[PDB]
């Protein structure tokens, strides 16, 4: 999923809204192992 | 003058003016979006 | 046009209705494989019109034609791809 | 087949089996004895129909009077308080304070108070300060809202003063221009909250006069798409702000100007005629080109009429267009030079088309220009048109400054049924050295005042009336303000069909059956000349089933401080009343000793009708405790009755006594008859009585005698009454509760007529079916029915079972043809209250139409010979003497197996009237003398698009 994500990129078909959606800003899956009470962590500055 | 369908919204994208359909002619030259003036040139006249 | 005709015409409805429940349809599984609409109240049932209104889809010549030049130009092609993967599976239409 | 004279004779030996059982099982005759006895526990009084209109029309125009002192004392003080304003910026450190309704901040500070419950009140109020409601769409702590949110706060003592000197006091608001509308006393507000103060009708017809409105809609190619849809939903957002007084009409151009609609001239714009015309408008196509000069050429025409009725006020042109590039200078100055007509222009849609001309069109002719390019602007920009229509009257001084009260309509606070009292408040800031008179052309906003109806009922008292006398007032539109057949749910239009805003305007000739008199009558009260009348009409009964013809006495009279006509509908037999005079302790409190619940075993079970006896004495519409209630109060409390009316306990105490006396002395002798299942009493002062008491658990009439169908049908008829059963198990009446039969008692005290009680019992069927076989042919058919062609008992065991049901419902055949020989007139109503199941594209308020049937010829000796087609079926019709019941016989269905549509006596659905033709001649009506345009000083400076 992630290849095809790069792929679809490489196309260039919306690269700039899914490097919008990777900013810090973003909620977190109900999954990984995070700290209780902040769940909007996930992101970073790196992703432009 | 034929994009007066949707009723719910203005379409930017359309060939009301000469400028305006410059800018159209200029964006599907580019290949951008070029589906969705497609797609909305076809409900203009009907249908699928 | 074989491996995929009339499948995108599934999205889910609301309970005994004709009215869609989100403002962004797309497509149940074909045959409980694919994509299954999960809400409060809401069943899934043929019926749909299509993604774009009927204009992207398989389920004829000149429709697959226009799909597939769609496709070809780098425009949109995603978008195919993922309604095909709603509607039909998940594995397979990745490959086409 | 049998003659006329054996049929005649066999129904001779029915009725006399019938009247001897009901005169002699209800003991009629003994009660009458029993009245006529004493002669002395009471006394007759004279019932003036003259003296009441005049004692109640002043009663209510002294209740509006106190209102219109309190409207005046608050306008008078926001005026003052206003001018004294300084309009800070900065409310950071000194916050306002106030209590926002609707809750559970930048510079302002909010107020938690206590909210106890309250009587005369639906929800939890606090008298310590006043409510503000601030609309969504309204954000709290901007600039504007701040500082109206600091000089209202000066009212809270005023709505305190108020209340002081009449605490019968309902809701005081005041409505602000600024959409903020504050009202005490303090309570919370009542899905999304979409109300707002400056769309209300009481603040509209307080912000503007009556006004002959008309509009133009483009309908060329350039609005189709987006722009129709807003331009279809801000006309149908702009007849939500017209009320009764105003006139409108819609017309639309595209190179050739038209009407929208079936009207063609201007309409009264009530509730029915809206409704046509947003069905129209929602029902437009955009096609063809331009042309304004048309389009306004027929807009001026339809201003210049003067056929049909109008308000004679305000002339205003509404453009519901986009853009264009003529200007239509010729026609403006044609049709208007001396600019006797505002324009008020629109420019509907998102687009980038010449506004130019539009613009000029506004001012050019004293209007204003407005803009609505979302579907958000629709309901904001469509009410700015009352602060243009708004500047005559500010200029007018203390001329404008009259109270109004509008139509009857539900309020907003879940009260019922009210009229608001109205008073527009001015911005007279820098008036005492006059030189500002900028701003100072807008009003502030309306100050209103709540009277309940059920306020009005209290001064119109019932009581010493008939149950067929009543009150009722009538609006110079025509529409009742008070009446029995009004009810607290909304007028329902056309019918419903799916795939409380409205005012509940019922006219007077809607409320009850139309007649040629009843229509002079209505014209006199309008015009406000006094008067009285004595005359014959049918009236319709308290359910739609039955039609009885009386005599009645309209006495009417105007309320001299208000436009309304107060009338009385006084019938014959009622000018005269019994008056209860009994002083002695122990004659009154042995006849409270009949109404313990523990002595229902000797004296029968016993009801008692709720009505007010006492303040502090509470009614709980069940009447299982209101008994417990009363007779542990009457005791428990000084006979002195403190605080509260003896008139009204020495009535129910005197006929405690009166029907007492005939359960012991007569009934009581005969514990039980052959074919008597239930025997009944039900008297004036407001108890009933059933002396079998297991049969009291079927008495499902209710308590109160005045709401009785068949106590006001038995007062009317001479003779003895039967009433139908109800048909398709509802609840149970078939053959456990029996045949009900009614005669209300006539006394002669000092050679007056007087009708105190109605007694009857309750036939049973199954003993009356007997009476047939000393029976199931296949050769003749025997049926009996009664005034209004409902089904009594027969003999063909399937008619019996599929009892009191109409009869064209079972035999269409014979029954519409019987109506064609004029033995069964009928007549049509509709009832614009009614909830009604919705069709194919809950329940909703529809017109339903309901049908009754009379017997037409006193003639009894009825015969024919009906034709089916290709076969006959002969018949013979009797009418029991002295009984309000038909006996007619006809060959068996067998012989002509024919069956036509059956005809149907119920509430169906409909329609109608169609409006498109009572607009060609409507119904006559008085308009407000008060007219406020045209004013010179008018500025009128500014065009609304310099500045947008
Ligand atoms: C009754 O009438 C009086 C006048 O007859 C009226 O009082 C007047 O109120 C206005 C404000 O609405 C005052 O205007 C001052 O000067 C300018 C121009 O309005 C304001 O500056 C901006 O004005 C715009 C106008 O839309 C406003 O949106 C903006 O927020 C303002 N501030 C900015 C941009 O920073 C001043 O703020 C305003 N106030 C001052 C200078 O203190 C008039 O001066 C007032 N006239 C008088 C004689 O006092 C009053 O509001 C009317 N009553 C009601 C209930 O509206
Ligand atoms: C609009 O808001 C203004 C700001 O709060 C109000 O003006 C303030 O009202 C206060 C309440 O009276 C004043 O406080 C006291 O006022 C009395 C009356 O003269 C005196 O005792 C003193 O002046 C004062 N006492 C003190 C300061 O200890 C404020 O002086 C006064 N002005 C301010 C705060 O600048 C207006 O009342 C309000 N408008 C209305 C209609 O209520
Ligand atoms: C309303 O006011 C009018 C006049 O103000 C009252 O008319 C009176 O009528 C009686 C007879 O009907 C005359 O004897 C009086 O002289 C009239 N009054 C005057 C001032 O001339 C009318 O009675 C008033 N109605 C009510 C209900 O108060
Ligand atoms: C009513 O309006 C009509 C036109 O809408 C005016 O024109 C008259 O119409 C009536 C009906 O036939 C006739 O008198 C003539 O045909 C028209 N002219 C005149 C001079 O009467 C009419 O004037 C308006 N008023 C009345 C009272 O009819
Ligand atoms: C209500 O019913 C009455 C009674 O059937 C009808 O009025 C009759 O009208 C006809 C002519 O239309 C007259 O010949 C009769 O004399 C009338 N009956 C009377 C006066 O008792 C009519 O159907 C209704 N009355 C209305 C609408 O006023
Ligand atoms: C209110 O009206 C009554 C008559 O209905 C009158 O007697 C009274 O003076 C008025 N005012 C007050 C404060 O009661
Ligand atoms: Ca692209
Ligand atoms: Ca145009």
């Amino acid at each position: 999923q992630a290849v095809l994500l790069l792929f679809r990129c490489a196309t260039g078909e919306a690269w700039q809204e899914i490097m919008l959606a990777c900013l810090p800003g973003k909620l977190c899956d109900p999954e990984s192992d995070y700290n209780p009470g902040e769940e909007y962590t996930c992101g970073s500055n790196f992703a432009i | 003058g034929k994009f007066n369908f949707d009723e719910t919204q203005t379409k930017r994208s359309t060939f009301d003016n000469f400028p305006q359909a410059l800018l159209t002619v200029f964006q599907i030259l580019t290949g951008e979006d070029w589906n969705a003036v497609m797609y909305d040139g076809i409900m203009a006249y009907g249908g699928p | 046009l074989e491996l995929f005709i009339g499948k995108m015409h599934k999205t889910c409805f609301f309970a005994d209705s004709d009215i869609v429940a989100e403002e962004d349809p797309a497509p149940c599984a074909f045959s409980g494989n694919g994509r299954q609409c999960t809400a409060n109240g809401t069943e899934c049932r043929s019926g749909w019109v299509g993604p774009n209104g009927g204009i992207t889809n398989f389920d004829n010549f000149a429709f697959a034609m226009l799909t597939v030049f769609q496709c070809i130009t780098m425009e949109g092609w995603t978008d195919v791809l993922y309604w095909m993967n709603d509607a039909m599976g998940f594995e397979l239409p990745w490959v086409y | 087949f049998p003659s006329a004279v054996t049929i005649k004779s066999w129904v001779d030996k029915m009725q006399e089996d019938l009247v001897t059982l009901a005169k002699t099982a209800s003991g009629v005759n003994q009660l009458v004895d029993i009245y006529e006895k004493y002669q002395d526990l009471y006394t007759v009084e004279p019932n003036n129909a003259r003296q009441l209109v005049e004692i109640a029309a002043r009663d209510i125009e002294k209740l509006l009077s106190n209102r219109s002192k309190a409207l005046v004392r608050l306008a008078l003080e926001a005026e003052k308080v206003q001018a004294a304003h300084q309009w800070r910026e900065d409310f950071a450190s000194n916050e306002v304070v106030y209590y926002n309704a609707k809750d559970d901040e930048p510079g302002s500070q909010r107020i938690k108070p206590v909210f106890i419950e309250d009587a005369n009140f639906g929800r939890q109020i606090s008298y310590q300060h006043a409510a503000v409601h601030i609309p969504t769409d309204i954000y709290e702590g901007s600039t504007i809202v701040l500082n109206e949110l600091n000089w209202t706060s000066a009212l809270d003592e005023v709505f305190k003063k108020n209340r002081e000197e009449d605490p019968s006091l309902l809701w005081q608001v005041f409505g602000s221009a600024t959409g903020l509308a504050r009202y005490y006393p303090a309570s919370p507000w009542v899905k999304i909250d979409l109300y707002d103060v400056r769309r209300r009708p009481w603040y509209i017809q307080g912000a503007a006069s009556p006004k002959d409105m008309l509009i133009l809609v483009d309908v060329s190619g350039s609005v189709s798409g987006l722009t129709l849809k807003l331009i279809r939903t801000s006309v149908s957002e702009m007849l939500e702000t017209l009320s009764d007084d105003d006139f409108v009409n819609v017309a639309s151009f595209n190179s050739n100007a038209q009407d929208v609609s079936c009207f063609q001239h201007l309409v009264q714009a009530n509730v029915r005629n809206k409704k046509v015309l947003k069905d129209a408008v929602n029902n437009i196509t955009a096609k063809g080109i331009t042309d304004y000069k048309k389009g306004f050429s027929f807009a001026f025409e339809q201003l210049l009429n003067y056929n049909v009725s109008r308000a004679n006020c305000n002339k205003i042109i509404m453009l519901f267009t986009d853009g264009g590039e003529e200007r239509a200078q010729e026609i403006f100055n044609k049709y208007n030079k001396d600019k006797k007509v505002r324009v008020f222009t629109f420019s509907v849609g998102q687009h980038n088309y010449d506004r130019g001309p539009i613009q000029w069109m506004a001012c050019e002719n004293k209007g204003y220009y407005y803009e609505i390019p979302s579907i958000g602007a629709i309901r904001i920009n469509t009410q700015e048109y009352l602060d243009v229509l708004g500047r005559p009257m500010v200029l007018a001084g203390d001329k404008a400054k009259q109270v109004q009260w509008t139509n009857v309509y539900l309020d907003a606070l879940e009260l019922g049924l009210v009229i608001t009292g109205t008073l527009p408040v001015f911005n007279i800031t820098g008036q005492f050295e006059n030189k500002t008179n900028l701003k100072n052309q807008l009003i502030l906003g309306v100050m209103g005042v709540d009277v309940s109806l059920e306020d009005i009922k209290r001064l119109t008292p019932r009581f010493t009336l008939c149950p067929n006398g009543y009150y009722f007032a009538i609006d110079p539109n025509g529409y009742v303000l008070l009446h029995p057949n009004l009810q607290p749910k909304p007028i329902g239009v056309g019918i419903p069909t799916i795939n409380s805003q409205e005012p509940v305007t019922l006219d007077f000739l809607d409320a009850e059956l139309e007649n040629d008199i009843k229509v002079e009558i209505r014209n006199k009260m309008i015009d406000g000349e006094s008067g009285e009348k004595t005359f014959r009409t049918l009236v319709k009964s308290q359910d739609e089933r039955y039609i009885d013809k009386g005599n009645r006495t309209y006495t009417w009279t105007p309320v001299n401080g208000t436009d309304y006509s107060l009338a009385l509908v006084l019938p014959t037999y009622s000018f005269y009343y019994i008056k209860a005079k009994l002083e002695e302790t122990i004659t009154q409190a042995r006849y409270s000793e009949t109404l313990k619940p523990d002595n229902f075993e000797e004296s029968g079970y016993t009801f008692i009708a709720p009505r007010d006896y006492c303040n502090d004495l509470k009614i709980s519409d069940n009447n299982t405790e209101f008994l417990l209630n009363f007779n542990e109060f009457i005791d428990r409390k000084t006979p002195n009755n403190p605080s509260c009316n003896a008139d009204l306990i020495n009535r129910v105490l005197l006929d405690a006594g009166f029907t007492n006396e005939l359960v012991q002395n007569y009934w009581s002798k005969q514990k039980n008859i052959k074919g008597v299942k239930a025997r009944f009493v039900v008297t004036d002062g407001g108890i009933t009585r059933v002396y079998p008491k297991e049969a009291g658990e079927n008495w499902q009439e209710n308590p109160e005698t005045y709401e009785d169908s068949f106590y006001k049908r038995s007062l009317d008829n001479d003779n003895y009454v039967f009433t139908a059963p109800y048909f398709n198990k509802s609840g149970p009446g078939a053959y456990e509760s029996g045949i009900m039969v009614s005669k209300a008692v006539e006394i002669y005290i000092q050679g007056k007529l007087l009708k105190p009680a109605v007694v009857g019992i309750k036939i049973d069927v199954n003993s009356w079916i007997e009476n047939f076989t000393k029976r199931n042919s296949d050769v003749m058919d025997c049926v009996i029915l009664d005034d209004g062609g409902f089904l009594l008992m027969a003999n063909h065991d399937d008619y019996t079972n599929q009892i009191g049901r109409f009869f064209g419902e079972i035999d269409p055949s014979l029954m519409r043809h019987l109506v064609n020989i004029s033995v069964y007139a009928f007549n049509k109503s509709y009832d614009y209250q009614s909830v009604c199941e919705p069709g194919a594209a809950s329940k909703q308020s529809c017109i339903t139409e309901q049908t009754q049937y009379f017997f037409d010829n006193d003639s009894k000796s009825f015969s024919g010979v009906l034709d089916c087609g290709n076969c006959s079926r002969i018949f013979h019709g009797e009418k029991l003497m002295n009984t309000n019941l038909i006996f007619i016989m006809v060959e068996s269905k067998g012989t002509c197996p024919c069956d036509t549509r059956l005809l149907i006596q119920a509430e169906q659905t409909s329609d109608g009237p169609n409006p498109c033709d009572m607009v060609k001649q409507p119904r006559y009506r008085k308009g407000p003398d008060v007219c406020f345009d045209n004013n010179v000083l008018e500025d009128y400076t500014d065009c609304g698009g310099v500045s947008g």
